DNA sequence: TATCACAATCCCGGTGCCGAGGCCGCTCAATTGGTCGTAGACAGCTCTAGCACCGCTTAAACGCACGTACGCGCTGTCCCCCGCGTTTTAACCGCCAAGGGGATTACTCCCTAGTCTCCAGGCACGTGTCAGATATAGATTGTGATATCCT
DNA sequence: AGGATATCACAATCCATATCTGACACGTGCCTGGAGACTAGGGAGTAATCCCCTTGGCGGTTAAAACGCGGGGGACAGCGCGTACGTGCGTTTAAGCGGTGCTAGAGCTGTCTACGACCAATTGAGCGGCCTCGGCACCGGGATTGTGATA
């Protein structure tokens, strides 16, 4: 039947995350990722209901603000498509290891 | 105890997170790449939280505690106390 | 009696301002301008975020200030998004920017 | 009974004299909030800073108006110096 | 004629117990007092914030562990750490 | 009269690094283990850097300590250079290193 | 009193290039050098204004060394041999 | 008579300059450079003469440390040469402007 | 693909010179000893408040098929960047005179801490109304496939 | 016979409206902390010297920069092609919600106790300043990998 093109529905996802400001990560996986990393600096740990949140805010804003630089990164290259090239290179001029 | 949880960051989550970025088309080997660094910067942040809060005596990271985790990287967030 | 922050016109309290400076453990001494400028500075800044903030409420149609409006209204500011440096605003989301190269 | 003191009074009145019309959410008083606290930790500790490296004791007018040319940037800085000096004046004449 | 007041004996003395055959020239010296200073002064200031976060008055020796703990990185901090613990116990004995 | 210094069994001073605790207002009080301890990291952070700047100086037949080998020796250190992260060094230079897509591919 | 201008013109072709060799680079565009001087005009402004903010507060005329050094240091540019 | 070939004369200049530390700009160009900035923020000033030193190293470590970050990203676009594009998206991944 | 002549690079070493090390006198600040106010360690208690589980949905993830466009690899062009040689222009070094500004010391007068008191401004708590969110629906729109008009 | 291209169809976004709940604006009670008023005081403004150190000038050397030519190599354009990523569909599965019980930890209050500030006096450690020398730069010169031209 139908068939987008492909590069239609990725910019009208783009345009429609860029513009609603939800929590994109589920809330669970995530809080057992941070109780499972915890678990390694001090055992049987207790976490606020809101430090989880705020660690989740915390990620997500540095994973976005790494995705732009990696595009721009990509973009710099002649392409579209994101690799870990970009990413690594992205992460070493922005000074982290 | 918890076990291998890098894969609660489903592959989607990840597609979500790059088009608020501003992404057009994401390789294959992104997704795995970028749970590392995901679960680097955990570790940077989580260890000083707790950090900052064996030191008070307490047992329960609060939401102050991460606050001022993250403001000592010059990664301040507001909203949050 | 007669308000000190009233004294001067600001709308910030001049004294808990004062009070947290002296406890605060910045110097020894401390003056009494210190307040009052330190108080009107910061009315300033609030007063010119809080603006720029309820305008781009008003243009999104809408009457109620929310994180998403003043993160829009602290990104899209020269001097203001110079000051936000490495600001992170919860439940702000990012500035809609898509670039060139991807467009069709 | 425990206390905490915020301003959450201060910033509604700045913003009910600067924009009559229009609310504020919880979310958004705790941002503002947040933002007061840390410019004015800012403001202060490179004031005490200032007063420290020419070996004064006294965090005077004048220290707190050079941090606020340190750090905002440009026109935000003039303005707020001029708003600083207008409101020093206004008291000082009781 | 104002004093100045630096580490700069104090760094030659440890040099001189560490590497006793190497001397060190003046601008090495002019840049471990500044490097001796800095570090003095971030780990002064972190136990300043974490005496005000708990509402304390003192900076007692927890707290300059604690900034110990939280500047210095991955393996230094448990070696000074050792350290430090090793002076103050002796010094209460 | 012994030097604290000596009682603790450092060389650096521990008088000093009190009262000047004491004077740059960073608490209203400061207890007497905390101007010990701050020593007791202080001088061992001396006593690693100085280490590896004279052998990085005995690697060039130098037997004297230069800001050149204190470059060398803190971007050589995996936990020196995370401790010196935004830190210049004057007279320092910078690492030999070239990139591999440079060279000449023959 | 004197009155300096096009000095911007003096950082030469060659020096940049010497730089460009510290840091590693083999073949440089022709384009760079307006580039860098126009760099090193910013960062020159910025660093300057901070100094020189840090010397008028003190009730001087003379921009000295650690005035310097405290411009650079509230830029997380730590500068290490002048203190 | 003699001809090195484009790329050993380059290199030989890049092995020379990472190993000495001497200064790499005029110091006459740079203090005139300095004064002739500083004329915009404080009419008749007066600069200690180490003063315009430290500015100097500042400035020549930040230009090196700009090149380092601009070589990688033109080698990340299967270059050799450094162009603007390269300083500029170094100068935009690193958070200047 | 193996060999040759030349253009840096490196090491031996010899001189000097100069920047590091040793040493002297003082002087300022670290140490010692009481005395005291002060905050901080300690036990109990009441109460949150985070953990655990479970039932139930249901929205989101996963896996597969496909087929389209993007990354990549090869070739060719020619523009532009490096190497090299000449000339000269401006940096470097230093000698120095003016002089302008920064440091110091003593006075003193202004502005701030300390303390008791008391009132009024700010915070917790209820209360109800208004605005954001949700659900349908319609109209506006942007995208994609196609017949038709050109070469 | 294919490309251009205006043209026709269809899924998605967006106003417009009702309605609905919860989240904010508002009034109240109470408390705690800010404002006066007085006292003591010590820190910053003022003045005067003075010495030192920064600007300006010049004058000579000399090496670094500017320019101009010439050759090569590398960046960009152009095309083919293979794969790998997006899109969509259908099944399944954990995430969310809410709800309840449990106990563990946390904040608070009184209690004591040990400990750190304050002050007065003492001496020794360290700093500025003057000598003495040994490591480093600097130059000449011999030996050594290396690099482009030969074959």
């Amino acid at each position: 039947p139908h068939r987008y093109r492909p590069g239609t529905v990725a910019l009208r996802e783009i345009r429609r995350y860029q513009k609603s400001t939800e929590l994109l990560i589920r809330k669970l996986p995530f809080q057992r990722l941070v109780r499972e990393i915890a678990q390694d600096f001090k055992t049987d740990l207790r976490f606020q209901s809101s430090a989880v949140m705020a660690l989740q805010e915390a990620s997500e804003a540095y994973l976005v603000g790494l995705f732009e630089d990696t595009n721009l990164c990509a973009i710099h290259a002649k392409r579209v498509t994101i690799m870990p090239k970009d990413i690594q290179l992205a992460r070493r001029i922005r000074g982290e290891r | 105890v918890l076990r291998d949880n890098i894969q609660g960051i489903t592959k989607p989550a990840i597609r979500r997170l790059a088009r608020r970025g501003g992404v057009k088309r994401i390789s294959g080997l992104i997704y795995e790449e970028t749970r590392g660094v995901l679960k680097v910067f955990l570790e940077n942040v989580i260890r000083d939280a707790v950090t900052y809060t064996e030191h008070a005596k307490r047992k329960t990271v609060t939401a102050m505690d991460v606050v001022y985790a993250l403001k000592r990287q010059g990664r301040t967030l507001y909203g949050f106390g | 009696k007669a308000s000190r922050s009233a004294k001067a016109g600001l709308q910030f309290p001049v004294g808990r301002i004062h009070r947290l400076l002296r406890k605060g453990n910045y110097a020894v001494r401390i003056g009494s301008g210190s307040a009052i400028y330190l108080a009107a500075t910061l009315e300033y800044l609030c007063a010119e975020v809080l603006e720029l903030a309820g305008n781009a409420a008003r243009d999104n149609k809408k009457l109620r200030i929310m994180p998403r409006h003043i993160q829009l209204a602290v990104r899209n500011d020269d001097e203001l998004a110079k000051l936000f440096e490495g600001v992170t605003i919860a439940d702000g989301g990012v500035l809609p920017n898509i670039q060139s190269a991807l467009l069709p | 009974k425990s206390r905490k003191e915020s301003y959450a009074i201060y910033v509604y009145k700045v913003l009910k004299q600067v924009h009559p019309d229009t609310g504020i959410s919880s979310k958004a008083m705790s941002i503002m909030n947040s933002f007061v606290n840390d410019v004015f930790e800012r403001i202060a500790g490179e004031a005490s800073r200032l007063a420290h490296y020419n070996k004064r004791s006294t965090i005077t007018s004048r220290e707190i108006q050079t941090a606020v040319r340190l750090l905002l940037p440009g026109e935000l800085a003039k303005h707020a110096v001029s708003e600083g000096t207008k409101a020093v004046t206004k008291y000082t004449s009781a």
